[PDB]
């Protein structure tokens, strides 16, 4: 016989329900690094590389 | 050997004073225990300026807290550097400060003086180099704008000789967090104006600028504004503790700031100051330096200088560095800005230079200076307190606690007096 | 530490108590048997063995409405000595509940409240819910009222009250009890909420998905903006407020006691994940008159207060946004005399919800408060409908045999005649 | 960053912003849901999640097109406040649909579209959709174009409308309904642009392979012409056109606005198999008379202005090579008035086509946007008609019961005899 | 050293800018990430003069991108060059500028104007020897010719002393993007002649017929466009980056070839060019050289010198040769064309060798010249723009701005004058 059957209204409203939480607009940023500059460190890894292809490779 | 005794109220000042401790932990290489752990003897040189230490090598902070409500006592001591502090030194109340100026000074300020003045003795009879007082405070509050100057008329009673260097949150131009803050900063600057000898003034809403602008901070929080202001705070006292090719303590910065008694307000700035992004593209250099120290975007104050002239100002270098390229540098910049400065005071700046710069960077300066920017600031509030003057009514909410209205008119004329002084000291 | 008492009086506020206890029960995790599967000194009290009792009182003089909670499931949790009841109701009499019948059982309700007064170390605020309309709500309140001003003096007694509705009125007599409570209230009462059921069903319908709604849909919202109300003193926050705080600013003069409510964001089930729930998209939904929990315009007026507490993930930085963003509103007119305006508080602690709630599980929400002339309008409607029918006298004689003495209906209508001036007086610039 | 609004008012409005969405989601690769299976901000927002929402406004006076779209596929993409329907429709009434009816749901309109805006930070320009036949098309247009104008000022309001066929029609009143439309946009609208359906049916089965087009296959037509025009605004190319650029070029005076649209190529997808068509076939197709989707004609049609709009692999040397070769043409007669007379927009993201779909897949194509005095033509014969009916007064009686004065037609038959006026005076030489 | 300032401006400014400092990247040798990577240490001789160096051995370059809209600065950042740029250089508007010259100049140029020159002044101030300032922009109307002219106007009254040489586009005389150009090209030009030192023009049309005749390409792309534009560049400044036999400074150029203040615009034109197939069979000397340069298609600007007279002409090479060979080939192009030069001017050619030559070329050379034959495109633009203003059409928009039609007159008497001074000097 025919063979009809969709429930999109319970996918809809059940999941409507359950995972309501919007923006989470994480407020992970910190100052510390800013004033610690780590160009430091970036100029680190430039002479680690710079030295491993010049020199070894 | 030159001892200071630091002082915290209530929400902003104990914040603020957490803060700091961690910064002066990393600066000296403090364990979160107490113990220390550094890597260098020259931390252990001059560690009596801030630091007891106690038998067992744990050392423990020259700080007392001081709040109405134990409201911000239970979130500092269950803070990450909340053991350090010493277990007898949080004084609390317990009632609403309600902030109220005249309910914190006259109710609750009476039954509390008379115990945190006894706990102050404790530090103050127990160091015998001491040079020194540390209040953090902020003006539009309940606790810091009328029990600080509780405790700083006080000390000033008890021990004159002693310098009483405060630190000062102004209410924001635009929006600060509370109504009645026009009355609470009027109030208070009364008591300040006689009593404090040096007055640095910070704004929460600059700092939001300087975050934006330099920073590109996207979301900054409490701790990225305490740790300006603490990074700003930590570099004054750096002299005191450390060796330099040419030393300021805190009467040479007050000596050469302060023409006049009352004139003595400070604005204040860190340099230098750069984002995740370009902070690899900068050539960090004395030059660089000086561009961000002079910078009318680095300022923790909302004040532009370029409205107004200068009065003397100063500034505090860290790292190893060539004295005369600061010397050229601050010559320089005074031939090039005559028009800011003042004629009748020769050789307007201030130089200084400290060995050791703070971790993480090579060299770093701290800017503090003197100017008549600050009239604008008093009138910002003198306008909104005219406003309220129509509500001298509700000022009825003060006459309740014991206030009398014509406190208030004598605030508001020592602030016409104030800014009478900085007019005729343009000319 | 510090500590509040609730005390709940003539039916709507019983009710509205048991979606507030409900909503704390779940906030703290709490079962209603009082036992686990924090914070309570600040509502709760720590009995030993496990057990936890809320600190509140419920007072009907009838018995129909405390009956429910003794035999519905939250009677394991109060204390057989929080359920008093009477035996016959004032039956929409102010006269009749607060001299013939308030008298019998009003020493009766000041023993129990002073013995949880002893327990409370720091007590510094009570929280009182009234039913203008009502004769025991109204009547009783009042007696209370005066009664405990003089018993402790120096506390702040905050008042959640409902007023009636502009056109919806479930009283004849309503604008009788009103007035005189009004007049009661308006020498005693340090602040007083204003909110009234028919902006509560408006804003029901409108936002929210349902159809017809019932008393609880309504005591539940009610509920949710006491917890964001005492959500300052029972978690760390940024910026925490305290009750003489709310004092302080939200009430800048004598005798002008009574801001409106708002509460944002009240949005559907469905629709917020279509949204950006920003809180400038939040702070901008406060100040719109379509979310008013009282049903008054406010452009027939203008604003001299205003209190925003936010519950969530929302950021200080954003905050200064939001509110400079409204001063620039020409919509909104504040006084010239209130540059400030504005007095914040930010809380970590989430919104709570409910099982089978009627709202969405947002991340972040803001509960506002505000003074404004705009209640005026709520005055203008109740002075006219209790002039038109005492013209006529309508109704003095159930009055005057039950205690009140005639004499007494021309003082309170004067004592309002003096709000409404004093009202007016105050939104002139100066 | 740079953002863009659209509103689609009436029965055809609506249909027409129902293909456009299908083609920007396939563009964008959008599931109907909203989560993908960029440039997006310039049209939809993320409503955190996964999911994606329009920057569009439905609205109508009849739920019965509303409520199609919210029983279609697509419901689920549309947030459902987005969809206002209204009550009862104009009835092809200017006066009923502009004052009657229309004001009923003006202020609800007004505060969506304020509202939507709130979070369209780099936004300059909006979009609206009218059917000048229909009364609600024409007469809510006028007035929310009334309110649009004087709320936001300076803000560059874009017009996509379908002008009255020649000898097609479906209405009887349709002349006056848009002659009263066409005295308010002339001083309210920034720039319009208008096809009719008698030349899109002519189009649709000459160079198109389709035997019997419905309202679908004309809709989809439309929508290219639209993506054509928004693409530059979502994708890099080697010259881009924004907004303000077309404001700026295509009109010489201020109620000269109306410009003519012109797509090529318009072949079929299955006889496009034989041909390659570069820039030069191309170019040469879009200023053909039958190409045109007005029917008007060129040769009267003086042109005074151009937009070359091209999208897919195109090099900047063979347009130049194209422009000059089209204006060596003596037939293509510029105005005096205008040397240079091109705007050239040349984008690197190719067009697309649809499943179902009745367009060829032509790697390269290009849209033409042009101002010419042939529209003078359209004017002459829509003064025409309204002058036969309302010289015995056909039909008075039914604008005029319905809150129109009865002054206001020889107002706006005024209004157009001068803008006739004004066409006559550019056009001529000096 | 003696440092040059780069400014990019608008759509046109920023590509030729990309191409540009690809083609500065190439000659110095400097890898697309910072570092040096070259092999000769004559590169390292006046690096300073484009270039700042960053603490770890990266440059900066001395670039700043200034438009009105990010569309342009987003194509930029992800080029293959982007990450060089210093990231507080881009300064950028919200707003298409939409082409209107009162727009450009009083709506949005006004308000960006005040952050471009203080980031303008943060490079000015960090060299040791500012000398010139560069300026690259299209006539368009937006931002390089409304905004374009306004910072020359702000740097001239900065810095009278400096040469702003500016690179400009002229809308070309036959198809072009725009119909408001002539409206925009007149105020320009009333802006430049005043303001601008040294002008080059360049036409879209000539670069088309050049790639098409000499290149041999079959579709020219912009790339090579901007390509050839940015050689020229290089080779103008090449003398001061590297040494030679006979040295020539802007300076220089500019004090030989202006006779007149007025009269400073230069056509250009770049040698040797050849395409990627017959350039193995080509002999390459300097009478080659003397050829190209001096041919009338190797010309960037369409506007014939045959038709009119030469005033001043200037010849630059690159690469190791005899200065006879120059001087002598000078001279005999000099003597038998006589019929095209000035009798009252001897010696109207000026010459330069320097020592290095671009990269992939064994010798290269530059030509730039002052000639009568500029007075057909101010002629053609004069007359467009006359018929515009005697319709008044688009004018609208520009009264909208604030812009009376009495500064058109203005504009179009100050471009009359220059035709006429032309056509004087002509005899
Ligand atoms: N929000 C809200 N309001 C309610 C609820 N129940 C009642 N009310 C309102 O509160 C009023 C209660 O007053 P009454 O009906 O007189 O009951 P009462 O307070 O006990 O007074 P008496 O029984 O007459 O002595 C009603 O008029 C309602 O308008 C409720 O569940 N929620
Ligand atoms: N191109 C196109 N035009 C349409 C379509 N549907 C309707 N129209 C035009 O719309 C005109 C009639 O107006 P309606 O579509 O009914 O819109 P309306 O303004 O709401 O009309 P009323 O509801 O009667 O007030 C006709 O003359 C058509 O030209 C369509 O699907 N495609
Ligand atoms: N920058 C900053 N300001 C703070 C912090 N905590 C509180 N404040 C400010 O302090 C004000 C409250 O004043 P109050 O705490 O009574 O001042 P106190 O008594 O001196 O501590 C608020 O308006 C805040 O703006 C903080 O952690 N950082
Ligand atoms: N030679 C060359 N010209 C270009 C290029 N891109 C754009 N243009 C021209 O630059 C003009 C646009 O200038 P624009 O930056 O918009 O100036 P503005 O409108 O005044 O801000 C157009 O007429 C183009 O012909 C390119 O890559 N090379
Ligand atoms: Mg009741
Ligand atoms: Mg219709």
């Amino acid at each position: 016989q025919k063979t009809k059957t969709g429930q999109l209204a319970k996918e809809k409203h059940e999941a409507k329900v359950r995972n309501m939480v919007h923006g989470v607009s994480t407020p992970v940023v910190s100052e510390i690094k800013d004033c610690l500059t780590y160009r430091t460190l970036n100029e680190a890894l430039d002479r680690a590389v710079r030295t491993r292809e010049l020199q070894v490779e | 050997v030159r001892e200071i005794v630091h002082i915290q109220a209530g929400q902003c000042g104990n914040q603020i004073g957490a803060k700091f401790w961690e910064v002066i932990s990393d600066e000296h290489g403090i364990d979160p225990t107490g113990s220390y752990h550094g890597d260098s003897d020259l931390q252990l040189e001059r560690i009596n300026v801030y630091y007891n230490e106690a038998t067992g090598g744990k050392y423990v902070p020259r700080a007392i807290l001081v709040d109405l409500e134990p409201g911000t006592m239970d979130s500092v001591r269950a803070g990450q550097f909340g053991q350090l502090f010493r277990p007898d030194n949080f004084v609390f109340g317990q009632s609403g400060a309600g902030n109220n100026w005249a309910k914190g000074y006259y109710t609750e300020g009476q039954e509390l003086c008379e115990s945190i003045l006894d706990v102050i003795r404790k530090e103050a009879e127990s160091c015998d180099c001491l040079q020194g007082f540390q209040l953090v405070h902020s003006l539009g509050g309940g606790t810091g704008a009328g029990l600080g100057t509780l405790l700083l008329n006080k000390l000033r009673e008890e021990y004159p000789d002693r310098i009483l260097s405060t630190y000062s949150i102004v209410p924001s131009p635009k929006v600060s967090d509370t109504v009645v803050e026009p009355y609470n900063c009027t109030l208070s600057v009364h008591q300040l104006v006689e009593s404090a000898d040096e007055v640095f003034c910070i704004d929460n809403e600059a700092l939001y600028d300087i975050c934006f602008r330099t920073l590109k901070l996207t979301t900054p929080t409490y701790g990225d504004l305490n740790h300006l202001v603490s990074m700003v705070m930590s570099g004054t006292t750096c002299a005191l503790r450390f060796p330099g090719q040419l030393n300021s303590d805190l009467r040479k910065l007050a000596v050469n700031l302060v023409p006049f008694p009352r004139l003595h307000f400070f604005i204040v700035g860190f340099a230098p100051l750069t984002s995740r992004g370009s902070q690899q593209y900068r050539a960090l250099t004395v030059p660089e330096l000086t561009s961000q120290l002079f910078d009318n975007k680095n300022m923790m104050a909302a004040c532009d200088p370029r409205r107004g002239v200068y009065l003397t100002a100063s500034a505090h270098f860290r790292g190893r560095m060539s004295s005369k390229e600061v010397d050229e540098q601050m010559l320089n910049i005074q031939a090039r800005n005559t028009s800011y400065f003042v004629e009748w005071i020769p050789s307007n700046v201030k130089s200084a230079i400290c060995d050791i710069p703070p971790r993480g960077l090579k060299m770093a300066a701290t800017f503090i200076g003197n100017t008549t920017a600050f009239r604008e600031l008093f009138t910002r509030v003198d306008s909104q307190f005219q406003k309220m003057y129509a509500r001298r009514a509700f000022i009825h909410w003060y006459v309740n606690e014991g206030l009398e209205t014509v406190e208030f008119d004598e605030a508001r004329s020592n602030m016409t007096d104030l800014i009478q002084e900085y007019e005729m000291y343009e000319t | 530490m510090r500590e509040v008492i609730s005390i709940h009086v003539g039916q709507a506020g019983v009710q509205i108590g048991n979606g507030c206890w409900e909503l704390y029960c779940l906030e703290h995790g709490i079962q209603p048997d009082g036992q686990l599967p924090d914070a309570f000194n600040t509502f709760f009290s720590e009995t030993g063995a496990g057990k936890h009792v809320p600190r509140a009182v419920f007072v009907d003089l009838e018995p129909t409405v405390v009956d429910e909670v003794r035999t519905g499931t939250y009677r394991q949790l109060f204390h057989p000595e929080q359920l008093i009841s009477g035996k016959e109701d004032a039956a929409n009499n102010y006269a009749r509940g607060h001299y013939t019948v308030g008298k019998e059982i009003i020493d009766l309700t000041l023993d129990r409240i002073r013995k949880l007064a002893d327990q409370c170390t720091g007590l510094q605020g009570f929280l009182i819910f009234h039913s203008f309309g009502g004769g025991t709500g109204a009547g009783f309140g009042s007696l209370l009222l005066e009664r405990l001003s003089v018993d402790y003096g120096k506390k702040s007694k905050l008042e959640f009250t409902v007023y009636p509705s502009p056109q919806v009125s479930t009283a004849i007599v309503e604008p009788y009890n009103s007035i005189l409570a009004t007049h009661s209230m308006i020498d005693h009462s340090d602040c007083a909420f204003m909110v009234d059921n028919e902006a509560l069903y408006d804003l029901c319908r409108r936002a929210l998905d349902i159809e017809r709604p019932t008393y609880t849909n309504l005591n539940r919202l009610i509920g949710q903006v006491v917890s964001s109300l005492t959500a300052s003193l029972r978690f760390d926050g940024a910026l925490n407020v305290d009750f003489t705080e709310f004092q302080t600013n939200l009430v800048p003069y004598a005798r002008i006691h009574f801001p409106i409510c708002s509460y944002a964001p009240v949005i559907s089930a469905e629709k917020a994940y279509h949204e950006q729930l920003s809180v400038a998209e939040i702070t901008n939904s406060l100040f719109e008159p379509a979310n008013m929990m009282v049903k008054c315009d406010p452009r027939h007026g203008k604003y001299m207060a205003c209190t925003l507490l936010y519950r969530g993930d929302v950021v200080p930085k954003d905050v200064s946004a939001a509110v400079a963003t409204i001063k620039t509103k020409r919509t909104i007119q504040f006084v010239d005399w209130c540059p400030t305006g504005f007095k914040m508080g930010i809380n970590y602690q989430p919104p709570t919800v409910v099982p089978g709630g009627d709202l969405a599980k947002v991340q972040r929400a803001v509960c506002m408060l505000a003074n404004t002339t705009a209640i005026a309008e709520a005055w203008s409607r109740l002075d006219h409908k209790f002039d038109l029918m005492y013209a006529k006298r309508a109704f003095v004689h159930w009055y005057v045999g039950e205690g009140m003495e005639e004499a007494e209906f021309p003082e309170a209508r004067e004592d309002l005649a003096l709000l409404e001036k004093d009202y007016d007086e105050v939104a002139a610039e100066s």
